């Protein structure tokens, strides 16, 4: 009436919960790159010679 | 701290164009047009007002 060893298991199942990968879009930056410093339009000379 | 009285390189007097400069900037004028309308021709004078930091207004805020 006691507990005895039974037949060895024939296989093992290991369960884990996993989600999946999306598409590669690689959206690097809101406003991207190093935007260049640049000329103010027209500007004009702010200096003249004497005479 | 407070506006220099005379431009350091030339000696031109710029200590009376501080309030006029502030008034022309409140009216919508660029710093270039503003410095022109004040008579600051050579850039040695223009840097004297363009790059002035008025720290007398921040010291004049702690108790007497
Ligand atoms: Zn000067």
């Amino acid at each position: 009436g006691g507990l005895t060893c039974a037949s060895a298991p024939q296989g093992t199942l290991r369960i884990l919960e996993g989600p999946q990968q999306s598409l590669s879009g690689s959206p690097l930056q809101p406003i991207p790159a190093s935007p260049p410093p640049q000329i103010p339009p027209g500007l004009r000379p702010r200096f003249c010679a004497f005479g | 701290m407070i506006i220099p009285v005379r431009c350091f390189t030339c000696g031109k007097i710029v200590g009376n164009k501080w309030e006029a400069y502030l008034g022309l900037l409140q009216a919508e004028y660029t710093e270039g047009d503003a410095l022109d309308a004040l008579g600051l021709k050579r850039y040695c004078c223009r840097r004297m007002l363009l790059a002035h930091v008025d720290l007398i207004e921040k010291l004049l805020n702690y108790a007497p």
